[PDB]
């Protein structure tokens, strides 16, 4: 019964995570819709 | 022919939001056109 603090405490899960949902990046607001940054 | 380069990385982002999408259409028509005729005659002389 893993939840996000197991994920957060351990840095290779808490990497996947922050990798896996692009979360350091923004968001391009183009005329065709939202888009991630890469 | 290779036009570029080999990098070293590659710049990518995640999306998995997969979609699975099914659309049916069916159409029918019938047309069914009757017609009948008829015609009769009858003649009678008579005379002692």
């Amino acid at each position: 019964g893993d939840t996000l603090n197991d994920v957060i405490q351990d840095p290779t899960r808490r990497n996947k995570l922050i990798n896996d949902n692009n979360l350091l990046k923004g968001i391009i607001m183009g005329r065709d819709g939202p888009v991630p940054s890469s | 022919r290779e036009l570029i380069v080999r990098p070293d990385t590659l710049r990518a982002i995640i999306n998995n939001r997969a979609t699975i999408e099914t659309t049916t259409m069916e159409a029918e028509f019938t047309e069914t056109l009757m017609e009948s005729n008829y015609n009769s005659a009858s003649v009678k002389v008579s005379a002692p």
